[PDB]
């Protein structure tokens, strides 16, 4: 056994938080570290989102 | 009869080195099929039963009654065959050294028949 080949991928995403730009703005929100607000999805199913 | 078994032998011999060159060529022009196992026949055992039983077909699409072996893969592949290049490429150099040496004895035996002949 001597071939071993190479293959990308994608293992999921980072979670690590940005940096809040201030926007006097009531309704731009962020929420804390690993949290999610809740939408409705495209496909009239749920999905989460920063 | 005896000038017919005097030259059988090599005879058998060039045949079947050419059986097996066919067979080598095969391979080559397999090598890049994949899921092809390369194949390849023991000269020695062939040519002694040959030698002790005639010649058969299997059909006659005809084919020799010479029996297929695999050869033993030296480094896995992903498409799945076993032809490597160089066992290949040396073979095909040996045999094909081995049928002239087969032609050289055969012409000379011919030659040294047609001498005695020859007056």
């Amino acid at each position: 056994a001597t071939r071993t080949l190479v293959t990308a991928s994608t293992p999921g995403a980072d979670m690590t938080p940005g940096q809040l730009d201030y926007t006097s703005r009531p309704l731009d929100v962020a929420l804390q570290q690993d949290g999610w607000l809740v939408v409705q999805a495209a496909d009239g199913a749920e999905g989460y989102t920063r | 009869d005896r000038l017919d078994a005097a030259l059988r032998f090599q005879q058998e011999a060039l045949n079947l080195r050419a059986q097996r060159q066919e067979i080598l060529a095969a391979n080559i022009a397999n090598a890049d099929t994949p899921g092809y196992q390369a194949r390849d026949i023991d000269f020695a055992s062939e040519l002694k039963k040959v030698m002790v039983r005639g010649r058969e077909e299997t059909g006659g699409v005809s084919s020799p009654a010479v029996d297929l072996l695999y050869r033993v893969p030296d480094q896995p592949s992903l498409d799945g065959n076993t032809v490597d290049m160089d066992r290949e490429r040396t073979q095909f150099a040996d045999n094909s050294l081995k049928y002239q040496m087969g032609l050289t004895v055969l012409g000379s035996q011919l030659k040294g028949m047609m001498n005695v002949l020859q007056g």
